[PDB]
């Protein structure tokens, strides 16, 4: 043991000052909005455009196009072209015999722009956290069908993070297999997933399109560009620096009922120029292992409570809320949550961690679960080696430069700390 | 708010 006043206390990591930080994701992820049309009885797979064209048949309140949030570093009409292209080439679709199994585009100046044919510091702004809550929810659909692991599907079957996966798996096997099938082509990707409602019936959901660029894919690390297209009801006034990235058009009117009642509200059409690598549309294929990991860290957590009681008790947490852990916090405090709030923020930490992956995740991540290693076995009065501590906040704090994720995961690793070391 | 890293209190 040493003198109390040389012992080191694990301070909190400092995160940058700068403008906001803004999103990066591939897609919309809270901001989305689905056109969407109940399937069938039989629910039969359609072709991918024809579903894309039905699904826009539902909606009644198109209009002109018109650029409402300019891209700071683009040349906006291009994006409001690309647009308008796309429009005209799905009314192609329409006017020719049958629905093709692909469209390749016009390859137009704008597309040819748009198509390519960070180091400075970002402070950490709130709509990270707005994310990450909304990816905990359950939604109105269940994303997934059904070894007593269905109490843990039960809990995210409907989870917004579950909804991420499969729109993610969907479109990066979608962008994959365009990739290897056009490769010099411009392809109009359709932005699809698949869910059930309460009364069981199977919905399509159109989030929007990708158009693909050259994808010469040879090696895992070459890159290929793509214009996103993605609706929603988000006014991009409402947190500007979010969008940094994108063109923002009005592109309809949408009725929605209300407390006064109905009332039209803008729809909008968010754009960005964005890439991907092969390696990384691999891994967006891979997001049901998500699942398996949350599922993983659940039955770890529940099998510690179970070599307590030297009996299984899977069966009691899931039927029995009574049971909580700490997954929350607001002014008051710490704010406990039953097994199945604990499954949902899991899986949404795994889903956000494939949504965000980066090399500063990925340094934040092996550095600061030797920290907090620490401070457990600070917690615990043992009176572990601090010596390294002044380079493990070297490393870490190199990785807080202006990643969303990396900054949200810094600021709850620092909540932590101040209850941790109360 | 939701924090996955206070399931450690715990």
């Amino acid at each position: 043991s040493i003198e109390p006043f040389l012992r080191t206390t694990p301070r909190p990591l400092r995160l940058p000052d700068g403008p906001l930080c803004h999103q990066r994701s591939k897609f919309l992820l809270m901001d989305a909005l689905k056109l969407s049309i109940e399937d069938p009885s039989h629910e039969g797979e359609g072709i991918p455009l024809y579903d894309a064209i039905k699904c826009m048949k539902t909606f009644f309140g198109w209009k002109e196009p018109n650029i409402v949030k300019p891209h700071e570093k683009g040349i906006n009409p291009n994006y409001l072209m690309a647009w308008k292209q796309v429009l005209a080439e799905l009314q192609d679709i329409e006017n020719e015999e049958k629905i093709p199994r692909t469209k390749n585009m016009k390859r137009t100046s704008q597309l040819k722009w748009a198509l390519g044919e960070e180091p400075e510091p970002r402070s950490l702004a709130s709509w990270v956290q707005n994310e990450f809550n909304k990816a905990c929810e359950l939604t109105d659909s269940s994303w997934i069908e059904l070894m007593r692991r269905n109490y843990f599907t039960a809990e995210v079957s409907h989870c917004r993070a579950t909804e991420y996966i499969m729109k993610g798996v969907y479109i990066n096997t979608a962008l994959l297999n365009a990739s290897c099938a056009a490769m010099d082509d411009f392809q109009l990707i359709p932005m699809i997933s698949k869910c059930r409602t309460k009364e069981g019936r199977r919905k399509t959901n159109l989030y929007g399109f990708i158009i693909k660029g050259r994808s010469h894919l040879r090696n895992d690390t070459d890159v290929v560009n793509f214009v996103s297209m993605e609706f929603s009801l988000t006014d991009p006034r409402l947190e500007p620096h979010k969008w940094e990235k994108y063109c923002v058009l009005e592109i309809g009117d949408m009725l929605l009922r209300t407390a006064i009642g109905q009332v039209s509200r803008p729809m909008f059409l968010y754009v960005r120029t964005n890439g991907t690598s092969k390696i990384k549309m691999k891994w967006g294929m891979e997001m049901r292992r998500c699942l398996l990991q949350s599922l993983q860290q659940i039955e770890s957590m529940i099998e510690a409570e179970s070599s307590v009681k030297e009996k299984d008790m899977t069966k009691e947490f899931f039927e029995n809320k009574s049971e909580t852990w700490p997954i929350g916090e607001s002014p008051r405090g710490v704010e406990e949550g039953s097994i199945g709030k604990v499954c949902r923020t899991l899986l949404a930490k795994s889903v956000f961690n494939s949504l965000y992956a980066s090399p500063q995740l990925e340094g934040f991540s092996a550095e600061s679960r030797k920290l907090l290693l620490i401070v457990q076995a600070l917690r615990d009065n043992l009176e572990p080696g601090t010596f390294d501590l002044g380079g493990l906040y070297e490393a870490i704090e190199e990785c807080l430069i202006n990643d969303p994720w990396v900054l949200l995961n810094a600021s709850w690793f620092n909540s932590f700390l101040t209850h941790a070391l109360k | 708010d939701y924090n996955p890293y206070l399931l450690f209190l715990k």
